[PDB]
Formats: C-alpha cells, structure tokens, sequence
C-alpha cells in the first residue's frame, strides 16, 4: 500500500520548455501535424494521447506522422511534442526474458524494462572492412539443418514454406537448443536469441513464451511481439527493434540470433501504409521501396572482425508463400538478399516427414565452412548418397540402382526428427554414422524411428566419454570411429 | 551559393536557394552534418527551388539546414591510384587506407562517345564455358548481359568470369557491384587480395572496385554504376588501354531509379517504373562502349524480377547488348550448371564469316536439336516417350546428351560441388560437340556427360559406370 | 527572373503566395505600413453587402469584377501596389479568398516587426497584478528588438496552474497534465 | 486549382507594374525545368507544335499550350537550362531538311550530320 | 495472496483519484501561480 | 519538496486512506462479486480441496 | 455538440463541427429521419469537417441537417436478455417483438485481450459431435473455417453444435449473419424456433442472432461482426462462460471493407481488396481468444472466390 | 405495388449487367473512387437492395409475392468476373445457359450440372 505512495514519490514532474505542433487531420493512420519547424525526419514525436509516431514526411507547411497506435486515439487539433531523437529502441542484456512490445514498451507485466542504452532503428549496416567471413557454426540442433543445410554465425538463412509446414517450430528449436551453450563457461559459444513475431495471432506468441518458459529458454530470449491486431506502422517497425536489440550484442563483442516471423507479413503493413500514403503501386500492389525495406534489414545480420569486437548476428527470416510459389515476388525479394535458404514441402510435410526440409532445393551458400569437422565427415557421405538416390527415386532393377533405393529411404527416415526435441552435435554425429556407413540395410525402413530413439538411449547412457570425446576435439578420430562402429555392431546385434 | 533545406521526403529533398539556382546535375553539401552527404540536383522546381535526390542517409535533415552549393557535379578521383582501392558512390574510400591520392578527378555525368567514334571490330572472346563459347560467343570488346532471375547463377557466372578472363588478362579493371549483398563484396575483396590482383604494399594492383551495395538509400543505389562507368572511361581514354568493367546487379540502377521517382511527382509508367525508364537506362548504358580510343568489355548481370523476362526493365536492356545470356530457374533445378538456356541466348558475332563455318554449324546443329526435343517435350510429358518415332526416340536420346553436356563444372564452384574446376578450349568444345551429333556416343549413357570437361572426360566417366 | 526579397516568416497556399508577392512587392519601394493600411481599408470594403453578395456569384463575366475593382480602387486613391494586387486577384479569380490574403500579410507583417504572438489559458481570470507580473516574465523569453504581443484565454477543461504558448514554445502546467503525469506513473 | 504560372516570381511582377518592360509575345523564361520538359511562361505567340530555341543552343517543340505557361519539350539533355532562361521562338512549325544532298549522310532526328563528314547543303525543309 | 494485492489497489487508486479530483477545488490558485510564475523565471533563464 | 502542491495533496489524500483502513474503505457489492467469480474460477482451476488441509495419497503397490 | 451535414456523396457523409470534433469511430445520430440514421466517422479531413460512412440508406439528406454527436461508438444491448431476439448493427431490434431491455450497454470497437490476459494451455472444446471431436477437435478460443456450400448440412450442424454447447457446457451462443440474405434469415430464424434453441415463450432461449442485411448500405455489413463480438464478448467476460460465434459469411465482411475503402477512396490493394485487409481481419479475428476470464470459439462459414485458395 | 396488395408479380430485368454499366458510367463521370473493373463501391449495393425487394408476404401483409428473374451475360462463360458474383451471392439459385449444349441440339440450353435453386423442391407440385 504504501509502496504505491512510494511509487508516487520520484515520478518527474518538472515541466520543460519544448516545441510542439497541432494536428491538422488524422486518418488513414497518418497525422497531418502543423508547426513542429525544428523537427527532424524520422524523428519520434508523441502526441498528447501517449501515443508515438514517427515524422515521415518533412513538407514545406505540415508534417507527416506515421501513428505508431490507433490512429482513433488521435483527433484533429490535438498537440504534438517533439521528444528530439531519432526513432530509438533500448538495448541491453535487462530485456533478455522480457516480450517488449515493437518500441520497447514491456507488455509482460513483471515491471518495466530498466535498460539504460537505447539504438536507432535506423541505423546503418557495416560496411566491408568490419565484416569478416562465417566461421563458426550455429546449431541449430536439427539434424536435417546441422548436417545437410548447416548455419554459420553471422549468416542470414531464409525458412521459406507453406502454411502449417513447420517453419516456426524449426526457429522455435533452434532457439531452445542454445540452452546447453548458454550454461557453459566460454562467453564465446553463447547465443542470445531473439524472436520477432509480426503479424501473428497473439494466442500463438503467449504459448510460444509459455513454451519457452518450461523449455528453461527465456533466460536469454526476447520476444519482440507486434501481433496481428497492432497497427501496421508498427509491424513494419518491429523488425528494426529486434535487429536493433541483436546488433547491440553484435556491437559489443557478444553473438546474437534473431528470427523474423514472418517478413511476408512486414512486406504487407508496409505495402498498407505505402497504399495509404498513395504511393504508386507496382507489382502485386507492392511499392518499388519493398525491396530496401528488407535489405536493408537483413544486411545488419553481419559478423564482425576481431578488430570490431568479434560478435556476430545471425538472422532466419521466414517468409511463407502461398502455393508453394517461389517464384512469386517477396520471395524472390528474399531469396536475392539472403545467403542460404530452406524450402519447407508442403507435400513431404502431408506425408508425415517432418521436419520438411527439402534438401533437393535448400542450400547454404557458406555450407562446408563453419561446420564441426566431424559432422563435416558423417555428412558429405549423406550429402551425396542423398543425391543419388534422388537421381533415381522415380520409379518403384539391378544391385546398385536398389541400394541407392535403399540406403536414401533408410537415410530419409532418419533425418525425421520430433518437436522441441534438439540434439547435440555428437548425437546427430553418432545416429547419421550409423545409417550412412551402412549399419541399417537390413532393418527395415519402418523400425528406423524406433531403432533411432533406442540407439540415442543407449549412447547417451553408457558412452558418455566417448560423445565428450567427439565434442572436445571436434573430429572423429580413427579410435574414436572404431569405438563408435563397435558400439553400433553390438546394439543392434540385440534386435 | 548557400541555400536551405525547405522539404525532406524519403531520400528527395526540396532546397532553396535565394542567389542563383545551381544548374541541374549538381551537387550540393549539406552543410552542418555529422558525416559527408550530397544532394545531386535534378530539377528546377521554381521559386528559386530546386529537387534534389541525396547520397546517403536523409535522417536528421530539419526543414531549415543550410546547403551550399559545390558549383560541379560529383567529382571521384580517377587515375591509376583507384586501382586496388574501394569507393562508394560519391568517390571516398572504404577500404580504410587513407585517402586516394590522384592528381584528377572525373565528373560522373559525363556525355556518351560521338557516333564518329564508335569502333566496328568484332571479335571473339573465349572463356572456357562450354555452352557460352559455342552458342552465344562473347565478343572482345562489347557490352555482354546475365540475365537470371533469384539464385539461378548470375554471380558464380560473374566470379567465374572474372577469374577465366581478368586473371589472364594485360589490362585494367573494375568492378562496379551496385546493390548486391554486402558480404559478397568483402569476399570479393578478399578473394582478390589473395590472388595478387590486389595489392596491398604496391603499385601492381589491377582492378578498382567502386560499390553501393544493397544497404545503401536509393539515391547511391541509383549513381553508383555511374562511377563505375566514370572509373572504367577514364582507363579507356585517358590510358588507352582495353578494360573490364563487371557490373552486378544492374537491375538495381533501374530499381532505384524508380523508388526515387514516385517521390520527383511523376505520373508511374507500366508496372510502377518511372516513366523515364528507357531513356535513363540508354544514357547510362550508351558510356560504355568500345571507341576508338580504348575498348571496354562489359559484363553486366540483370536481374529478371519475379522470373519475368517481358518485364520493362530486362526487356528494355535486352536492346542495349552484343550477347546475351538467359539463366533460367527451370534448368537449374534439373542440376545443369551454367543454367545457360541455349535457346535464349544469343550473340552478334554468330556469323559463319567471324566463328568460321564449323563452329557455326555445330552450334546450330545444337540449337536445332534442342529445339526440337523441346517440341517433343509436350506430348513426352503425357504420352510418355514410348509413343514416338524411332526418329523421335534417337533425337530425344541425343538431346538429353547434350543439355547434360553443356553443363560444365566450374572453380569457384568447388566449395558447392567439390568437383574439380574445368577450362575448356574451344576446339574441344567443338569437337565433343560434332562427335555428340554426328553419333559417336549413342552407347553411353545420359549421365555419363553431367557435369565434365572435354568429351574425353565424358567417355571415361561412361567406363567407371560401366564397371 | 527577379530576386524577390523573402518574407520574414512563410507563409504556404494560394494565400500565402499571394501574399508573398505583395510584400515582396511592396518592401522594394518601402511601402510596407501604407500598403498594410490600404489591405485593411479594403479588408473593411469588400465585407460591404452589395460588393460581398456581387463577388461571390460565378455568373457575372469576371471583365465586370475587374472593373468594378478598379472602380472601387480608384474611389479610394489606393497606393498602385494594392489596385494591382486587387486587379491580379480578380483576373485569376481568387478574390473569394481575399480575406485569408489580407489576414496573412498582418502575419507576415507583425513577425516584421517582432511582435511575436503568446498565449495563455488558465481556469478562471487573472489579476491584474498577477497578469503584469505574467508579461515581465514572459517579456525575458524573447530577444532584442521583439515585443510581447499576449493574448490572454479562459478555458474550464484545465483546472489548475495554467498553459503557455510563446511562438513555438510551450509548456503546460495545467493541474490537468500534472493529474495525468501522475496518475500514468504511479499505475505504470 | 493552383495555376503553374501563379508562381511569387511572376504575381510580383503582375503587382509592382513590371511586366510591360518584357516581352511575353515572341518570348518567355522557364518557369521550371525538370526531366527534359520546360515550362514556359510567355511566348503568348507561339504555335501549338512550333519550335522554339532556348538561350543555350537547345531547341524544344511546343506542345502543351495551356491557358498560363507551355509545355516545351526539349531536343537534348535539360542539363544546361535553368529557371529564368529566355526562350525565343523560331516562328515555324518543325520542319527537317530535304533533298537529294541527304542521300548517304547519316543524319540526326532533326537533320543536323552526325557523320563528321560536314554540314548537310540542303535547300527545302518540309514540317 | 497476489489477486486480493492488485485489487485491492486498483480499488485504492480509483478511491484515490475521486478524492483528488474533489478536492481540487480547494483553493491553492494563488499560490500555484506565483509558484508556476517562478518555475517561467526558471525555464526562461535557462532558455539564453 | 513540499512545494508541490499535487505531491503533497496525493500525500495527505492516502494518509486518510491509510487511517480509514481501520477496516477496507468503500468496497461495494461489487467488489463482493467480483470476489465470488475470481475466487470461483481461481479454486476451480486449483481443486475443490479445503483452504489449509494437509492431505495424503494413501499410496499403494502393483 | 451538432454539426451540419456539409457533403453526402453515395454513402460517404462528411460533417462539419464547430465546437469540437467526435473521435474517430464515433456515432453521430443524424436528426430528422423517420428510421434512425447513424454515421460513424472515419477520418478528420480539417477544416472541422469529419469523413464519416453511413450504416443506412442517405437519402434525403440535406445539406444542412443537424447532426448529433452521440459520444461513443456504436453502443448495443449486450445482456442475457438478448438471446433469442434478433438485432440488426446499430442495436435496433429487427424481429419487431418489442424492444431489447437490458442494463448493461456495450460499445463495439474495442480491443483484443492484452497479451498478460491470453491463456496459454490449449484446451479442446467438446462439441459432442464424433466426427468433429475426432478428427479434427475444435479447440477453446480458436478459429474454425466451415467449408460446404448448401444441401449439405450447414445449418442443421449449426443447431447442433449451439445445441450441445448450451447443454454440456452451459454456454450460449451468437450468430453474427453478415451479408445475410433475408430470406435465409427468415428461414434460419423459424428452423431455430422449430428446433428450439430459440424459444419464443419460455426465456431460456440458447442464441442471439444478430443480422447484417445484404440490402444495408457496406458500412453496415463491414460492422456486423463487430456486434455479434460485442455480444459475445459480455458473454465471455462479464458471464464468464465459453461461447460460441457463428460468422455466415466471412467473405462477405472482408467484401464489405473492401467496399467501405472503396468509398472512402483508398487505392485498392492487391486484387481490389483494400490496402487495410489484413489489420481489419485481425483487429476482429483477435477479439475472438481464450483469456482468463473465457473463451469465444468463432466458427466462420468461409468461402473462396473462384476455387482459389490463394 | 402487386405484392403489397394480395397479388402476385414476376419481373424480369433483361440484363442487370447493364444497369451496371450505366452506373458506372454515372460514378466515373462524377469522379467517385474507381474500384474493380472501374465499378464503383456500391455494385453490391446497386443490386443488393434492389433483388432484396422480391419477397413472399405472409398473411398478415396480404400473402402476395414477388418473384424475380435477373439476367446476366457472362463473357466466355466467365462467372467469376465481378458483376456476374456479386449477383450469383445475391439470389437463391441460377440457370446457366451454355451454347456448347445450345448448338448439340439441347434447347434450351440449361446446363442441369451448374444450375441449381437453393429453395429446391420445397417449391414443386406433388407431381412433378
Ligand atoms: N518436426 C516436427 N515433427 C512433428 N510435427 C511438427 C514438426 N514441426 C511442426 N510440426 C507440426 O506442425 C504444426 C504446425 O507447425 P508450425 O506452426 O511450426 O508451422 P508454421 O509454418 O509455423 O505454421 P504458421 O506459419 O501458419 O504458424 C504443429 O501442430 C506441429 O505439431
Ligand atoms: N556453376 C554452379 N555449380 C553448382 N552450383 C551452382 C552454380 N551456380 C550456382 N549454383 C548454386 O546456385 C546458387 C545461386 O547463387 P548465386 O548465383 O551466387 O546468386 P544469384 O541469385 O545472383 O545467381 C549458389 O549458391 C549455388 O549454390
Ligand atoms: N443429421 C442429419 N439428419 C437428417 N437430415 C439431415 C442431417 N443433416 C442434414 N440433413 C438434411 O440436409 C438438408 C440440408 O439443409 P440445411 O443444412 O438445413 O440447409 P443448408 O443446406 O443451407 O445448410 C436438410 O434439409 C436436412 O434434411
Ligand atoms: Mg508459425
Ligand atoms: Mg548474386
């Protein structure tokens, strides 16, 4: 009771002398704001209502202003103060487990976010000096991800797919799988994630955080929550807070990822607010900016030099496309921007493999490097057994063309993987070891889940040393190979 | 002069002046800035007000700032001083190495050649890529185009190029990467540092490269290809010395032309483009030429948006190329790499009096056959191959031995593939070529031709299947 | 073209632009006060009924407007620069919208002069005292040569203190604000 | 509706009584130049489709004749003129040289040689 | 223990803001101008 | 400190509140209901076990 | 305060205020008609003059008539005692039964459940029906596509399933019947009284049907679904109960926008729907959840122009 | 005025889709916002609130009715275009008329496959 006389105690309240301009009319979600002669572009006026919006267009008599809220809680006549700065987000590690809304604003509860640094959102990317090639890899903990399509630290991977084909689960996992880095001594293999959701149901971001609660994952988590009831100005913002709070990290030595959810659906509030602005409309009713409006964004997920630090931003962007078009045009917008990308099948999805990457098209232009060496061994194997069975598999005669047959479905089965369900580098090392070399032929195709799951079982209970081994020295020696191919031979001996 | 800002409005910006007004093409400081930006003019609004499009990040501009005017428009430092360095659009360094020290510099709004200065003389530029000297021959000192659409091979094509034909060559060169990732560029750089074409402690640097990548605001999107052209003219004339100048991606020239047009109060063209598209595109691409003085080689990599090559922007430059270069999506997912489509590309040189009479009738030999099998491909699609001639079979069989053969694997692709980089000459092209169609390898299988160099190759890899 | 000397403060629109080229026109030649008088006499004859309904109808030849303008510029010796300024208004027919000409020009005029507008709301009158005090205070706002120009305003919505506006300046001390700034701080 | 020529630059003229020292006939200046279309203002005597030739060499065509400015297209790059250039008619519809003396010149649009071999000595123009 | 806390003090707050818009009426006028008329000295002060 | 006047009049303003909760001040029946459905749905969601009883099992083998 | 009616274009009526401008989303009361007209703003254009689209017919508008600022959003009757009677956006009842007697009075633009109040374990509501709760369970707070066209059952499955929510659950139900022709209104309301879950007699009626006609003016079918979330929404938080929303059509409320920015003159978005499609989906999508108080399970009859998914 | 008045009507409106064009052609030249196909806003409205006027009184107003038969062109058999479904969700069934069966010797040409009657049989003699 008292703390809240307390609370009233320290609040400022001391008036300042400051510029301000009056609404001339508020509709379409742009204000048209008069007065306001020292006030820059892109700076962040706020209206008498709480609000917030950003002055877009500097005309010689008004001023446009892009309503970061309900543009209803605007009249005409109202009074807006410029708060002098350029649109800024705080940054630090105080939001880590926090889900601040696109400006910052805490819309957990749990208190209010006591940051004490704040970035533009407009910032600039580095140029070419600063960045230096991927070298380290990210796990993703994903098998089909970590062996075929690998991540790097610094790359900026897209996830492209339909509806419902697993593109959040496979951010949601790669997210969780960091939990075992994060706790580690090395401050240089921590990851702090980061998860921008745009244009989502809000339903699906609270069990999203609930989920990531039980999962232990919030400890370094933000979620950057611009739903799909928020206005559009601010689903088009949101991007640029997340990016923002990653490159803080990235400026200051530390590694950060973050996860774009969806960039189909920023494209969209941005081609509302061009539309409404009336802009002329190009292809597909999207303004020509569309494509800076995501280049610009996406050239911030660099990796700096040991000269600048060292840290790094990794970036997935998801897009989803309807009807599987990949050559429609955001995502082409994307792919043209990107450095890798995984098509999630809607298909291969309906068909009970998941997750559906589809490694006939997914690619990873930094690929081999920034990969563990011992994965790099267990997986090139795969790699081009996989292409070989592709090569054939339509239509279902002699030795070879049947074994290509059947060590790609034995193969096939064995990168299916469950939800919320990451596996350490060496485990993924250990089961993908024991289907290329050829340990699986003979079972048959339908066991090869099961024969997975009790295979991890027994390794990660009796051979602990030797999966230490792996990830110490991150290669599989030829003792090592020896003791894992005898493991294999004795645990499927029992079936 | 000294007039002041009185609009901002994305990346154009509305100055006054009230002494005269500087003439269109100029450039302006924005004086009372934390970093360099210039406001390049382009129209005279009146009342003393001129429009002018900025070079950098308009963010902080208060209605009001003071700009004063520079009297000549953007002047880079040209000379052979720029080799090995980095600029952006507007000429200062970037590669963090002090400033470039010429004697000259070089406004980037030059004219274009005279038509009493365009030389004549064709001939043939061999690069080692099997579908691309035998269908569509580059021509030694003409303008060449990429066209592809997203993640078809434009810039592995570019890299390959420019390893075959620069790392071989006498002259100069640049590359002008005008909106593309940012990170390419630094491995571009650093790639050239460690084959020497770069030099760090020296004079024996051969390629300037001038960059605006993807990250930049429209207006430096929209002029660094003109620095480029400006870096490359001054080593065709004042040296007179032949030149390359890779460009990649010149879409992004039109592009950003036309996010900054709607904003100039235009009336949009077709789908949005501005309606100055086709002019815009020829003053800019009528600069690089082959005079009498010196002689470019361009290779520029277009961009085909959405995979639609009637788009206003590929169809309008498909006029302004001696050969051109279709990379389709549709090849590429086969796994054919170049993902050259022979029957789209072109070259002005395909004249039996310049490629002589046995390399013009093998390439339409080709062209033929792979016509002919696209014809057939219709009816394959449904009633399945066990419904044609035996003719019909024969020539399905021989061109499926040749889309595969025209695939060839290339170095700066052995990171993606792992296969080993291939050169072939051109005798060998066709030769294996003349073999495929006169019959000599109907016994092999299709696959025995993916992926290799000279035929030689093809028949050795029939043998290790054999076996 | 001529260099027309910029107006103090702008002025954006047909009215403005107008009045633009008035005092553009009249400070060549030093004309300001004179011309500023002659604005306000025909501020006070075209609200005449008869001229005010006649101006207004779309369908008498715009020849009669202009003529019975300089009939009744003429009459009233008015200086050359506003029978000039009367007759451009009447030939591109923006007349109707004389009265938002003549009001920008006293603008365009008081900020000449430095007569820089004020404002104040309070909740109930002040004392004259008090309101004396006000203006020496707010007098210490401006610079050299400007001149208070205070307009005083009563409104019930702001219960307390009160709100100041000097040119661009403002600063609200309403008991209202302090009531909100409170209330917002305490629940957040 | 805000006419084009309802700039300040021009009602200043109108109102300070100076108009009558130039000539707005047979010649006009640039309102605005932009894209490679002037706005003139004068030239009240100017042909619909005539040619007109700027203070700088460049010569435009007269398309647009609007009740207070024209709207003149330029036949070269609108690098050189600027706001206030004097425009002054040429008196005739566009017309091109003609003849027998053309014959193996590789001319320009508007008849000028672009061959360096010489000025084209033809005697007829046709519009 | 937690639902009854914030109730209870939304409830307090609500009490708290009726009785302070009551009393606002109680007369402090005076004073609050000669103190805001002071605090315009200080603002404008700083203001050169 | 005190010069403010608003500081000091939410001061006094919650000193009355502190002294008028001798007992709670100006519930109203609908604070009451307001009680019965979040104490409904509350122990709904918990059980329909006593405020304080300490229970067992009352364990039991295969 | 009242303005004056200054411009009616169509359905598009702009108003000029004098002493202060309503809010946008307010509802003016236009004085001088017979029915009762109301205007809900949309824009601020300046001049004290206010945009504002019409819910019915605008004709015999004059350019003049006093208009009255109501001082919030539409406002209907949103308490138990609406069940079993039908009303049309504006709050009026359509059955001519007398009118809607309630106590409480909700306005129909409001805003989804913040994300504190969301509840995060998902449920599976129980709708009795085998096939249903099998194969593809319907979950508490969730959305439900019905796809099927006529003849097939759609209507007899809506009884059923208000049927076995009122009974196994407690909950009643809403139809918001956008763009609803009257004739299957008609029948829809009399097979509901056949089938009891309305009852005419007894007051212990299961469904509150609300009804957009298809011959109202697109301001009044794009708001539609907005009263039938109102009603709704008093169901979930001030009963705390689950409900049930049926939505017939869901096409026809993104038309009914796309018509409404039309008219305002907004360039239309992609394939003509306006540049707003996806905000004005969810600003109503995401008033139908589970917080903590309940839930809205909203079952949407959906239709897709020209057999394209896309 | 039959239907209020214990009688019954049929009106036919031959065409409906050029009632649309001259609206807007009406809309275009008072310069109202385009919209699809240049049709103004109000092409739903235009004919919604004018076949919602064919109704079946009940006793109590008189029993009259008022049936109605709107005609549509459709353009290649075009049904998707945008008049030709803003009428299709208006009324309570259709009767396609397609000339590949109008030239086979089907006259008239009433594709059964397409056509329906929403109100079906509840409207059919005992008989038939
Ligand atoms: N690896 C997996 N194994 C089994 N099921 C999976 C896997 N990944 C996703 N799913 C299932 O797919 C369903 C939807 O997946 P998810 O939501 O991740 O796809 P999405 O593309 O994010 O959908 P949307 O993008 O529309 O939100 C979930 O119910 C989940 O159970
Ligand atoms: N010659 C080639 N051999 C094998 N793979 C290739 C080849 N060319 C392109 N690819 C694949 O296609 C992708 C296209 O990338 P790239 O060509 O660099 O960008 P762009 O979209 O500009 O063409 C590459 O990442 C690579 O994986
Ligand atoms: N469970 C059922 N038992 C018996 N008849 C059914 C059942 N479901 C649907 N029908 C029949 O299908 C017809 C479909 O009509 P209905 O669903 O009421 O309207 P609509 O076709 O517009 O949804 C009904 O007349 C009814 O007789
Ligand atoms: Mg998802
Ligand atoms: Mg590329």
């Amino acid at each position: 009771s008292s703390i809240l006389e307390e609370r009233i105690l320290g609040a400022d309240t001391s008036v300042d002398l400051e510029e301000t301009g009056r609404v001339l009319s508020i509709g379409d979600g742009i204000a048209r704001v008069h007065g306001l002669r020292n006030v820059q572009a892109e700076e962040m006026v706020e209206f008498s209502s709480g609000l917030k919006g950003m002055s877009l267009n500097l005309e010689p008599d008004n001023v446009g202003v892009v309503v970061f809220g309900n543009d209803k809680l605007i009249k005409e006549g109202d009074i807006v103060k410029r708060t002098g700065a350029i649109v800024d987000v705080p940054v630090g590690e105080e939001l880590l487990g926090r889900v601040v809304d696109a400006l910052g604003n805490a819309i957990d509860g749990k208190g209010p976010i006591g940051s004490k640094a704040r970035r533009r959102v407009g910032l600039k990317a580095p140029g070419i000096i600063p960045r230096i090639s991927v070298r380290e890899p990210m796990q993703t903990g994903i098998k089909a991800v970590d062996s075929l399509v690998p991540i790097g630290r610094g790359q900026r991977e897209l996830i492209i797919g339909d509806r419902q084909t697993g593109k959040t689960s496979i951010a949601i996992d790669t997210i969780i799988n960091q939990k075992r880095f994060n706790d580690g001594t090395d401050e240089k293999k921590k990851l702090y994630c980061i998860y921008v959701a745009i244009g989502q149901k809000r339903s699906t971001v609270a069990q999203l955080v609930k989920r990531l609660t039980d999962a232990d994952a919030m400890k370094y988590t933000i979620v950057v929550s611009a739903t799909a009831s928020d206005a559009a100005p601010l689903q088009y913002l949101a991007p640029y807070s997340g990016c923002s709070m990653g490159e803080y990290f990235r400026d200051n030595g530390k590694h950060a990822l973050i996860i774009y959810d969806d960039l189909s659906k920023q494209a969209v509030a941005y081609r509302q607010m061009s539309l409404l602005l009336r802009r002329p409309p190009g292809r597909e009713a999207y303004p020509g900016d569309v494509f800076y409006l995501h280049s610009r964004l996406l050239e911030r997920a660099a990796k700096m030099n040991d000269a600048f630090g060292g840290g790094s931003l990794t970036a997935l962007p998801v897009i989803e496309t309807q009807a599987g078009d990949v050559s429609a045009y955001i995502p082409t917008n994307v792919i043209s921007i990107t450095d890798g990308q995984i098509f999630l099948e809607t298909e291969l999805f309906y068909k009970g493999i998941r997750p559906a990457i589809n490694v006939g098209l997914s690619v990873s232009r930094v690929g081999s490097a920034a990969q563990t060496r011992a994965m790099k061994q267990v997986a090139g194997t795969m790699k081009l057994e996989l292409a070989q069975y592709r090569e054939v598999a339509a239509f279902a005669l002699d030795a070879a063309t049947q074994q290509l047959l059947s060590r790609g479905v034995r193969l096939t089965e064995l990168l299916k993987q469950g939800q919320y369900s990451p596996m350490a580098i060496e485990e993924q090392v250990a089961v993908i070891y024991a289907g290329v070399r050829g340990y699986l032929d003979k079972l048959e195709p339908s066991k090869i889940t099961k024969f997975e799951n009790a295979f991890l079982s027994h390794v990660i209970s009796q051979h602990q040393a030797l999966l230490g081994k792996i990830r110490t020295d991150g290669k599989i020696s030829e003792e090592s190979d020896a003791k894992l191919k005898e493991i294999v031979t004795n645990f499927l001996a029992g079936f | 002069t000294t007039g002041r800002i009185v609009a901002v409005i994305g990346a154009v910006v509305d100055v006054q002046f009230d002494e005269g007004l500087p003439p269109i093409l100029n450039a302006l400081e924005v004086q009372g800035r934390e970093t360099r930006l210039v406001l390049e003019v382009a129209q005279h609004l009146g009342e003393s007000t001129v429009r002018t499009i900025a070079m950098d990040g308009t963010e902080g501009l208060v209605r009001g700032q003071k700009v004063l005017d520079s009297g000549a428009p953007i002047r880079i430092p040209v000379g052979p001083e720029t080799l090995g360095r980095i600029m952006n659009v507007i000429g200062e360094p970037i590669d963090e190495r002090g400033p470039i020290k010429t004697k000259q510099f070089a406004a980037i709004h030059a004219e274009a050649p005279e038509f009493v200065e365009m030389s004549v003389e064709q001939e043939i530029l061999v690069t080692g890529i099997k579908v691309v000297d035998l269908l569509a021959p580059y021509a030694k000192g003409g303008k060449i185009g990429l066209f592809g659409g997203a993640g078809v091979g434009k810039t592995v094509l570019i890299m390959e190029l420019i390893n075959n034909v620069a790392k071989a060559h006498g002259g100069y060169s640049v590359f002008a990467g005008v909106g593309e990732r940012t990170r390419e560029g630094n491995d571009l750089y650093h790639e050239m540092i460690e084959s020497g074409v770069i030099n760090l402690k020296d004079a024996t640097s051969k390629v300037a490269l001038v960059y605006g990548q993807m990250n930049e605001p429209p207006g430096a999107r929209a002029r660094v290809a003109l620095t480029g052209l400006t870096v490359a003219e001054y080593f065709r004339d004042q040296e007179g010395q032949d030149v390359l100048l890779f460009i990649d991606n010149i879409f992004r020239f039109t592009q950003a032309g036309s996010e900054v047009s709607a904003l100039l109060g235009r009336i949009p063209s077709a789908v949005g483009y501005q309606p100055t598209l086709a002019t815009d595109m020829g003053t800019m691409q009528e600069r690089i030429t082959t005079t009498k003085k010196g002689s470019i080689t361009s290779v520029q990599a277009i961009y085909v948006p959405a995979d639609d090559l009637t788009d206003p922007a590929p169809a309008t430059t498909f006029a302004h190329l001696d050969a051109t270069t279709v990379l389709s999506r549709a090849i590429a997912e086969l796994g054919i790499y170049p993902a050259v489509d022979p029957l789209d590309s072109t070259s002005r040189i395909m004249d039996p009096n310049i490629v002589g009479s046995e390399h013009y009738d093998v390439a339409r030999g080709v062209q033929k056959i792979l016509q002919d099998y696209k014809s057939l491909q219709d009816i394959i699609a449904i009633l399945g191959m066990d419904e044609l001639s035996e003719e019909d079979k024969l020539t399905v069989s021989r061109a499926r031995k040749i889309q595969r053969f025209l695939s060839q694997p290339f170095q700066v692709a052995e990171v993606f593939t792992g296969h080993l980089g291939k050169l072939v000459p051109l005798k060998e092209t066709i030769k294996g070529f003349q073999q495929i169609l006169a019959g000599e390898y109907d016994h092999l299988p299709e696959q025995a031709f993916y992926m290799v160099g000279p035929i030689e190759e093809a028949v050795a890899k029939a043998d290790k299947l054999a076996e | 073209f001529a260099k027309l000397v910029r107006p103090p403060v702008q002025i954006y629109g047909i009215e403005g632009r107008y009045a633009t080229a008035l005092y553009s026109a009249a400070s060549k030649q030093n004309k300001l006060e004179q011309v500023e008088k002659e604005l306000l006499r025909v501020g006070q004859i075209l609200k005449e009924p008869k001229m005010a309904a006649s101006l207004l109808n779309p369908y008498v030849k715009r020849s009669v407007k202009v003529k019975s303008l300089s009939d009744m510029t003429a009459k009233e010796k008015f200086s050359p620069l506003t029978s000039n300024l009367i007759n451009l208004l009447a030939e591109n027919g923006r007349l109707t919208n004389t009265p938002a000409v003549i009001s920008a020009f006293s603008t365009m005029m008081s900020v000449h002069r430095g007569e820089v507008p004020c404002t104040v709301t309070t909740a109930s009158a002040l004392d004259e005292a008090t309101l004396t005090e006000l203006k020496t205070v707010l007098k210490s706002f401006l610079s050299k040569g400007q001149v208070l120009k205070l307009e005083v305003k009563i409104d019930p919505s702001i219960m307390g203190g009160m709100i100041v506006r000097i040119g661009e300046k403002y600063v609200d001390m309403s008991a209202k604000t302090k009531i909100q700034k409170l209330s917002r701080a305490m629940r957040e | 509706k805000t006419g084009t020529a309802e700039v300040s630059s021009i009602l200043e003229e109108r109102i300070l009584g100076a108009d009558t020292s130039v000539d707005l006939e047979e010649t006009g200046r640039v309102l605005s130049i932009g894209d490679g279309i002037a706005r003139v203002h004068g030239l009240r005597n100017v042909q619909a489709e005539e040619m007109v030739e700027f203070s700088s060499g460049l010569k435009g065509m007269s398309l647009n004749l609007e009740p207070d400015n024209v709207g003149v297209v330029v036949f070269g790059n609108d690098k050189l003129i600027k706001e206030g250039d004097i425009v002054k008619r040429t008196g005739a519809i566009v017309d091109v040289p003609v003849g027998e003396e053309l014959l193996g010149r590789v001319v320009d649009a508007l008849g000028n040689a672009i061959d360096g071999k010489g000025p084209i000595g033809s005697k007829a123009r046709r519009r | 223990q937690n639902m009854m806390r914030q109730k209870e003090q939304e409830h307090m707050i609500n009490w708290v803001e009726k009785r302070v818009v009551q009393s606002i009426s109680a007369q402090q006028e005076k004073e609050t101008i000669a103190k805001c008329i002071a605090d315009l000295k200080l603002l404008s002060k700083k203001a050169q | 400190d005190p010069v403010q006047k608003l500081f000091v009049d939410k001061i006094r303003e919650y000193r009355t509140k502190r002294q008028t909760s001798g007992g709670p001040v100006d519930a109203g029946p609908e604070y009451q209901q307001d009680l019965d459905r979040e104490l409904f749905k509350l122990k709904q969601m918990y059980g329909k076990a006593d405020m304080n009883t300490f229970p067992n099992f009352t364990f039991e083998d295969p």
